[PDB]
């Protein structure tokens, strides 16, 4: 951000501005479930398929 | 029931079939066109033949987006249909009740918002080989209404393992899910005889697209290399690393820099960078574009353009061969699909009785071709003075002028 | 309520929705077109597919600004619509009350300033895929009025995480903010079937733009290098730094300077600078421009120009195929959007009762095509002398002449 507007007497100070660059990487996430192919069809109540 | 005879239950019409499949709505296209090679394309097509339509659908979408010529051709072809006037006609020698049913259906379609969007969504099946539009059914008292039309991506479906012509939803099960009756408007235009997977036009257009893509990318690379020549610097034994770096920077900037000085013991050789022409690339692009134009719109007006030339019969010359045939085919197929899917549920839900399926009203597109008024108006008086009794109905129908009321 | 059935509350109409989002009005475009590479463009498009429309919108704006050919094509296409006469018509076989409502709406639209600007702002959705115009509602006593129309940048919106077809404001929250009913006129023309992110024409036109940009920049660089040859000076061992600098300055200025002298122990070699032609670059630019013309306005009049040639049927030949289809499609979509968004709030706020949505008046653009007066005027007398009773209403409507009052 800019420096505060100061008083003026004889000359102007050519101020500067800082910078605070922030670094952060990325991470990967996963969740998986192993199921039997035959079992999903081998059901009558409509369960083990929506899972 | 429906046209196919499957039992119809009004209980399932309250909610869309895909509502209980919230997983589908959260998916994102995988963009299989990026980094595509001929082997990858062949594998994609072969896998699609076996019931894996997701990759094929995504590839077709990418192909449509990334090719300007193909996109323009397809858009022009579809807009040709979208601009045709349409009407609902009663069956052959229909009775008063049938005429009333047809009139009511016509009035309902006129006042049904989103018809143009429905036609546009259905016409996607021309390139994709099949388009599925989900229906929202609502009751405004005692009469069922299509609340809205939702176009579902072709990547949401698959092939039945026991049937290669029957589509099913992807519900995480090997066999998918059968399509709900009265819940979809499936449009499957048939350019070539075969199964649904092989029936898309983009399957024909894929290879020219890849040829054009490769040619354009190679031309862009060659244009990037063009300009300055590659120049190699040579240094003698006993040149330190700092001097090596200085020589390397000098060589790197020498092309932009007009002048430079080196010791007599060093040497710089300017070798050819890329010398040739754009002729081969452009030839390949033109070949592919001509192939696409012929496949989409015919090789009489687009690729081998019909050129200029007016006249009374110029309309017929431009249209009847190729353009009229394609227009009529597409319009008739779309009309058949609509009459099968949208008109029938309205007739069998919004009206009493069980009318026979063969007598259902059929949606008809106006394919009338503008006839030369002046020549024919010159012709009639001679014929009528001769003695021929030409019916006025034929004249009024062919000219487009309506009969007096 | 609105056409979609969402409840409507007149309390929220006093202030714009974005008024409480003063942060948006202070933002500046990031200009993502500068330093754009094919990888960056692919990343931008893919991210836009996932709900990050800010970068895509800014890129599209830069693309529109930086390409003269594309800008000219888009401006011509939009000005085609802006010049069409329009009228408000009552629904099918409307009653006296409906006719009065339609007449009042027509009078209100005629006297509503800023209509042309509204149409221009809405037509931006053709290229951007969606255009949002905020409404200012005011009460001049008992009747609501649209005070002004404000076009908000496409960079101000995003996609719903739970719905890829529903747009939302950027309010610093992950889910954004739902669009206020009756507070916007959203225009989303549909050139291709798909989601809102993929529906823009600039998505199709992006790659030819990048090809043309690369070709033009490379040609400019090669023209800069053209002229004098690169010449390298060589000096023997025992040449001091001052003599090295003198030789370097001599070589640097030798191209401009016709003559110079060096010791026999030194050497200057004039090497090829850049030898070739503009043919490859210009070929690429022409290819890209033709692709853009075909994608925007069709490959019958712009890219593959229809050439000259007059005649009575010349208007039809130039228009009906391609130009008429595109004009009708754009006009119909714009009219549907307007009838949905602007006409309905006026009808349901400025008039009593709750008219049914299906019977709302519809804005219609005048797509009538100029018909040859001379040929048809020759034709009628023969037909009428034959005995045909052609209605006068058809003649008056088709010729553009109004019926006597």
């Amino acid at each position: 951000q800019f420096p505060k507007l100061r008083e003026w007497i004889g000359q102007r100070v050519i101020k500067d501005m800082a910078a605070q660059g922030y670094q952060i990487t990325n991470k990967l996430f996963e969740s998986t479930v192993g199921v039997k192919r035959t079992d999903i069809e081998d059901d009558n109540l409509g369960v083990y398929g929506p899972l | 029931v429906d046209v196919y005879g499957n039992p119809i239950r009004t209980q399932q019409l309250r909610e869309p079939q895909t509502s209980r499949l919230a997983g589908l709505a959260k998916e994102f296209a995988q963009h299989p066109a990026k980094g595509l090679t001929p082997a990858k394309l062949a594998r994609i097509l072969v896998e699609a033949e076996q019931g894996n339509l997701q990759a094929q659908a995504e590839l077709f979408m990418d192909m449509e987006e990334r090719d300007a010529h193909l996109f323009a051709e397809m858009s022009k072809r579809k807009r040709a249909i979208l601009g045709l006037d349409w009407a609902v006609e009663p069956p052959r020698n229909a009775s008063a009740a049938e005429k009333a049913d047809a009139d009511y259906l016509h009035e309902l379609l006129l006042d049904l918002e989103g018809l143009e969007d429905l036609l546009l969504d259905a016409l996607d099946g021309i390139g994709h080989g099949y388009s599925c539009i989900e229906l929202e059914w609502a009751l405004q008292g005692r009469e069922w209404m299509p609340l809205a039309f939702h176009h579902r991506p072709q990547s949401w479906f698959q092939l039945n393992p026991e049937d290669q012509n029957e589509l099913r939803l992807r519900d995480n099960s090997p066999a998918g899910e059968a399509l709900q009756p009265f819940g979809w408007i499936i449009h499957r235009p048939r350019a070539r005889s075969g199964y649904v997977a092989r029936s898309g036009l983009f399957r024909v257009l894929a290879w020219p697209y890849l040829f054009r893509h490769y040619a354009t990318s190679d031309l862009a690379e060659m244009l990037e290399i063009y300009g300055l020549p590659i120049r190699l610097g040579k240094y003698p034994p006993g040149t330190a690393d700092e001097e090596k770096a200085t020589l390397l920077r000098a060589v790197t900037g020498l092309g932009h820099a007009a002048a430079g000085i080196i010791p007599e013991t060093m040497a710089i050789d300017f070798q050819q960078a890329a010398q040739g022409s754009s002729d081969p690339f452009l030839a390949m692009m033109r070949q592919s574009e001509d192939a696409i134009s012929k496949a989409v719109l015919g090789g009489t007006l687009t690729s081998t353009t019909s050129q200029s030339g007016g006249g009374a019969f110029a309309l017929g010359q431009v249209h009847n061969e190729v353009r009229h045939d394609l227009l009529a085919s597409d319009a008739r197929q779309l009309a058949a699909t609509l009459s099968r899917d949208l008109l029938w549920p309205l007739l069998v839900l919004n009206r009493p009785g069980s009318p026979d399926v063969r007598r259902a009203p059929r949606l008809v597109f106006d394919l009338r071709e503008q006839a030369d008024i002046t020549s024919m108006a010159q012709s009639i008086p001679a014929l009528v003075n001769v003695g021929l009794e030409i019916p006025s109905a034929w004249v009024y129908d062919k000219l487009g002028i309506p009969q007096p009321a």
